[PDB]
RNA sequence: CCCAUGAACGAGGAAUUCCCAGUAAGUGCGGGUCAUAAGCUUGCGUUGAUUAAGUCCCUGCCCUUUGUACACACCGCCCGU
């Protein structure tokens, strides 16, 4: 469980029956640099960083 | 009035053709009719890779595939929203989506 | 109540002398209670393979299944029973545009063993073919599967199923029935793709360890 | 949203092409210039416009826009489409001739001149792209 | 007791995963596939009808199945899922890619990958009629 | 002479690191004598995450219908008790005052799930910061009813919130519900 | 308005209306009605903000294709002793 921080590449929008949860894409730092998906609840800013705290999470998508 | 040229099957130049059943309610829909997905997926999904890759005895094993044949009546190949309702000109094309 | 891994001793069941990997697996068996007896409970238990795990510069998608024929010095000794591909293989092969040929023999070898050979066969898309379905007629490939079954009857008839497993080891026979059917047309992947065995002859237990080595 | 309506669009557009002289980049001039030169009956509307000819000149100074057709531009393409080369493309001193065209050539009364170099012909015969 | 020797390789064991849409079965067995370890479904592990095939009850299942082969001596298992088949589906259920994601997440190594669901030369009529079923 | 309030300083307060400065940030205009520099917090969204921690945590606690937002309430209660645990401590509150909250911390909640189903929920995180402000609403929660129906009531809290406030060890309660359903969305990992 | 004679005195059947920043809500104040007649309404300030900067799930709308035996237009048409 590694704390990585990455950075924001591309915004998706919000899933839910109603709308509840927020898809970003996210590239890696120092990690031999590449980009993955997550999923993630609340305010995300226009290219702000995540901190994965493990390098395994991956949100399904549609 | 007659929608389709062809009848909306693939049935020319012979009289009967064996039918088979559609993969989800098990319809007796011809074979010719039925429409049909040939599915080359990954055994392990592209979220899983990783941890079986990791895992492997074997470097460099590539994962391998599964294969499906679906067979799909009209209906439930609609529903299933493989196939969608077109204009009475955009019927007539024949070229699979581009993907 | 009773644990029963506590009373299940583990033996190695071992390779055949044509392969190079001779230790498989491991195997569980109940201890000899009773009138039960460890060495009859494994006497015809199969090992579905891989070949990659059996000869190390060999294909994987080639599967055998071994048989244990006798245990001593708690060590199973396995023997040929089947050769046969993976699913996956198999389907990766079957193209929407091509004639597929399907021979099989029924044949004995020279030490009794009836093998069932099932060799399968693709039509070969020529390298500047612009026809998109390459197809053999009815007779072409009535003429490919008669060569099919007369080189699988060939090369089995005769060796004994030692030499008939080394052939199958790199699929002798696939590519020889590949380069024989070029004149008749192209193929593209050839393979036996199953061997079962139907008869055997009785135990020979000087056979088998001559088998091993 | 700010989309600009068509009223502010045309306008811009049709100032551009008419005054490209005294117009320029910074907003304070373009407002003047506006005011000026254009009898706009709103302030709002005025700098809508002007915001509108600072964007399409920031446009124009990156190369040319269809919307508009100012003489300094149009001069200087109808200038380019005057080009001519020293020496033109057709003064070919060896032209690469296949042999169906050199016998066409000569039963075209043009057999003896020695520019047409007859080249090999391709030996293959695919042409057509395989179907599927 | 357990299989002790060459500890410095794998022990393999072969997972049998029946991945329908009712359930998922999680089935290691010894490598020949007659003597079993384990076997662990989704229905033993969840109390709801609905959640026997979820992905959930699969990977429970798998982690539970990975934790006896661990303490029972296994290191390493050859992966044989498979569907209904038959007549019926063909397609596994949504419990083999989590049962497998767990089993390869859980200390265990993934030895050989195949499905061996059953493709019949031709088959019987299927349960529903000849106008399928209409719910 | 650009020491941050009357007894801290900024000239020695280093990390050597300029990316660990999500919690505490006080390099620029922003820094504050008294948190009261008014403004609103709902204008736009990302204003209420541009607010200092210290002004977070202070107003936040405005709940019910009668202390709706009054910030007299929150710049009184800051003030005092502050200005007597300051002379009364003589030695430094750091290390409660970082290392109960600031890394007391969850690290990720939950979201729905397809399009129905209210059974459970799908573990995702954030970036810490609406996490660990989540956490402090549900904290600012924790002291009302540690004072709603209690004993220890409202201004005399000030440890606390220095705890809530400061960086890096853990010792919550909230926080740990908040862990306990960590745990219980990330059984999906 | 003053004596403090004590009322489940600390988030509420089915069904639920309104609302996204000086929102809501708490308050009072002025007009319309009129005798300074308001508990209504129309405006005005003062105190003042937890939640969401989303989706089409419910209700409904619209720049498309599609089906129809409807056109009084689906609260249609219509079949059956």
């Amino acid at each position: 469980q590694p704390i990585k921080l990455a950075r924001v590449t591309k915004v998706l929008g919000r899933t839910g029956s109603q709308g509840q949860c927020t898809q970003v894409r996210v590239e890696f730092m120092d990690d031999t640099s590449r980009s993955i998906i997550r999923n993630v609840k609340g305010p995300v800013r226009e290219g702000d960083v995540l901190t994965l705290l493990e390098s395994e999470r991956e949100a399904r998508r549609l | 009035t007659k929608k389709r040229r062809n009848n909306g099957r693939a049935k020319k130049g012979r009289g009967h053709v064996q039918p088979i059943r559609c993969t989800n309610c098990a319809r007796c829909v011809p074979k010719d009719k039925a429409i049909k997905k040939f599915v080359i997926r990954n055994i392990v999904e592209a979220a899983a890779v990783r941890d079986i890759s990791e895992a492997s005895v074997f470097d460099a094993y590539v994962l391998p595939k599964l294969y499906v044949k679906l067979h799909y009546c009209v209906s439930c190949v609609i529903h299933s929203k493989v196939v969608r309702n077109r204009s009475r000109e955009a019927r007539k094309d024949r070229t699979p989506p581009p993907r | 109540v009773v644990d029963p891994f506590s009373k299940k001793d583990w033996y190695d069941v071992k390779a055949p002398a044509m392969f190079n990997i001779r230790n498989i697996g491991k195997t569980l068996v109940t201890r000899t209670q009773g009138t039960k007896i460890a060495s009859d409970g494994l006497k015809g238990r199969v090992f579905e393979v891989s070949l990659a795990d059996l000869q190390n510069d060999e294909v994987a998608f080639r599967k055998f299944k071994l048989i244990t024929e006798d245990v001593q010095g708690k060590n199973c000794l396995t023997n040929f029973h089947g050769m046969d591909l993976t699913r996956d293989k198999m389907c990766s092969m079957v193209k929407k545009w091509q004639t597929m040929i399907e021979a099989h023999v029924d044949v004995k070898t020279t030490d009794g063993y009836l093998l069932r050979l099932f060799c399968v066969g693709f039509t070969k898309k020529r390298n500047n073919q612009i026809r998109k379905t390459s197809y053999a007629q009815h007779q072409q490939v009535r003429q490919i599967r008669k060569k099919m079954m007369e080189i699988m009857t060939r090369e089995v008839q005769t060796n004994d199923l030692k030499e008939v497993v080394n052939k199958l080891i790199p699929d002798s026979i696939g590519k020889d029935i590949e380069k024989a059917c070029q004149s008749i047309y192209p193929l593209h992947d050839v393979f036996v793709r199953k061997v079962k065995m139907l008869k055997k002859p009785k135990f020979e237990l000087g056979k088998l360890m001559e088998l091993h080595g | 949203g700010r989309v600009r309506t068509k009223t502010v669009k045309k306008a811009a557009r049709v100032i551009i092409e008419k005054y490209y002289t005294r117009l320029g980049n910074d907003f304070h001039t373009n407002k003047r210039v506006c005011e000026e030169i254009a009898i706009i009956p709103s302030k709002k509307l005025r700098n809508k416009i002007a915001g509108y000819v600072t964007h399409l000149m920031k446009r124009i100074q990156r190369g040319p826009v269809r919307g508009i057709s100012i003489k300094l531009q149009e001069e200087e393409r109808e200038r380019r489409d005057n080009y001519v080369p020293e020496v033109s493309a057709l003064d070919q001193e060896i032209i690469e001739v296949d042999p169906d065209t050199k016998e066409m050539l000569k039963l075209l009364d043009f057999g003896s001149l020695s520019n047409l170099q007859v080249t090999q012909p391709t030996v293959g015969m695919n042409f057509k792209t395989p179907r599927g | 007791l357990g299989p002790q020797v060459a500890e410095g390789e794998n022990v393999f064991g072969v997972c049998h995963i029946f991945a329908s849409f009712n359930d998922t079965f999680v089935h290691v067995t010894d490598l020949s596939g007659k003597e079993t370890i384990c076997r662990v479904t989704g229905g033993m592990k969840v109390k709801a009808d609905r959640d026997e095939s979820s992905p959930y009850a699969a990977m429970l299942a798998a982690q539970d199945v990975a934790q006896r082969c661990k303490e029972l001596g296994i290191t390493a298992l050859h992966i044989k899922l498979r569907a209904t088949g038959g007549n019926r589906t063909k397609t596994p259920g949504p419990g083999a890619q989590s049962a497998l994601r767990a089993l390869a997440r859980s200390g265990m190594k993934i030895g050989r990958i195949e499905d061996v669901t059953p493709i019949p030369s031709d088959s019987t009529r299927r349960k529903g009629g000849r106008r399928g079923r209409r719910l | 002479d650009i020491k941050l309030f009357g007894k801290w300083s900024t000239d020695d307060v280093q990390i050597n690191d300029i990316s660990l400065q999500d919690y505490i940030a006080v390099k620029e205009k922003y820094a504050k004598y008294l948190p009261h520099s008014a403004g609103r917090y709902a204008a736009k969204r990302f204003r209420k995450a541009q607010c200092p921690i210290v002004e977070r945590l202070t107003n936040s606690m405005m709940m019910h219908g009668r202390n709706n937002g009054k910030k007299l309430m929150t710049v009184r209660i800051v003030k005092h008790a502050f200005e007597i645990i300051h002379l009364l401590t003589g030695e430094n509150p750091l290390q409660v005052l970082v290392n109960a909250i600031i890394n007391s911390g969850p690290r990720e909640d939950s979201t729905r799930i397809g399009r129905a189903g209210t059974v459970r929920r799908q573990a995702v995180d954030v970036s810490p910061l609406r996490r660990v402000n989540q956490a402090i609403w549900l904290l600012c929660t924790g002291a009302r009813e540690a004072a709603f129906r209690n004993i220890k009531t409202i201004a005399e809290c000030l440890a606390d919130e220095l705890i809530n406030a400061a960086k890096g060890s853990s010792n919550s309660y909230a926080i740990k519900k908040k862990d306990e359903l960590e745990r219980v969305a990330k059984s999906n990992r």
